[PDB]
């Protein structure tokens, strides 16, 4: 298990994220998504 | 313009599912921690659940509420579909309830206010959840409720529904009786949930499925002695045989017992 994903390094990271949320709507809600129609077809 | 598995550092598995696993992951560009649910395309197809999954994704990906687990985006490769989900640091609510046996009034009231607020956001969009129970809820950094699973959910713009769905102990009378149902089924499940939070067992628990159905349709509610009058008042108002008589979600949020006991905190927003 990577260091960042356990114990204290993880806890600290989680806390930081709660108090300093990123603009997810833009950061991920602005990125293209495959059409749901295409999900089971060629990638 | 879109995501691939190489865009994340996989940390460790969080859940073991039967269509795939969920992993704690970090998106590299932003070092943002989230959960990645991985589903196998051939298993989904073989099981015939493609349209079901499509519907779940369509619903969850368009909901934005602090007490509904967010689905940030999704992508797929040759063999897998990846759902990018909000990570709920405190995990499964059912594990917490099992560990404590039952929740105190503050905890329960707080969860009820959050549940009612999220369900109201859904109903305002004509989405009915239909499977509210502890197992479908996760908890945030400050313990905030997060509706996590929408497996039985439906967008029902008009037409009342006919499907029996949900979970035995939580089924409303109308589903058991074969009537059509509407969004008010979530009000009933919210009442069963409140009772189970405070008591640790659902109200109509019985040795057999026909005895449970019988207790539900007769609304055979027996409150244990330790419950407060306020909590029984709220539960009684939600567990009404007639759907139209059930306490509305705004009524749950405004209920004196919820106001007096809830310690709900809204998470910081960007």
């Amino acid at each position: 298990i990577p260091a960042w994903a356990s114990g204290n390094l993880l806890t600290q990271a989680i806390r930081q994220q709660y108090y300093k949320p990123i603009d997810v709507d833009r950061m991920y809600g602005t990125i293209d998504s495959p059409k749901l129609e295409e999900l089971f077809n060629k990638s | 313009r879109k995501f691939t598995i190489d865009d994340f550092d996989i940390g460790r598995p969080l859940g073991k599912g039967k269509f795939g696993n969920v992993y704690l992951a970090r998106e590299k560009q932003n070092k943002f921690i989230m959960a990645l649910k991985v589903l196998f395309k051939s298993q989904l197809e073989k099981e015939g659940v493609e349209h079901q999954l499509r519907r779940e994704i369509e619903i969850q990906s368009h909901l934005r509420h602090p007490n509904i687990l967010r689905m940030y985006n999704y992508f797929h490769d040759r063999k897998r579909i990846y759902l990018m989900l909000e990570f709920a640091p405190r995990g499964e609510l059912y594990k917490e309830l099992q560990k404590h046996g039952r929740f105190d009034e503050q905890r329960s009231a707080t969860f009820m206010e959050e549940l009612a607020d999220a369900l109201h956001y859904c109903h305002e969009r004509k989405v009915i959840h239909r499977d509210i129970k502890p197992e479908n809820l996760l908890m945030g950094y400050k313990g905030e409720l997060k509706i996590a699973d929408f497996g039985w959910s439906v967008h029902a713009p008009s037409l009342r529904r006919r499907t029996m769905c949900g979970t035995l102990d939580y089924l409303p009378p109308e589903m058991i009786e074969g009537k059509t149902h509407d969004e008010k089924v979530d009000l009933w499940c919210a009442g069963v949930l409140c009772y189970e939070f405070l008591v640790g067992m659902p109200p109509f628990d019985s040795p057999s499925h026909t005895e449970t159905h019988r207790r539900i349709v007769n609304v055979d509610l027996k409150f244990p002695p330790f419950l407060s009058d306020g909590s029984k008042d709220l539960i009684s108002k939600l567990l009404r045989y007639h759907p139209p008589q059930r306490l509305p979600l705004k009524g749950v949020m405004e209920h004196p017992w919820v106001k007096a006991n809830s310690r709900r905190v809204l998470p910081p927003v960007y």
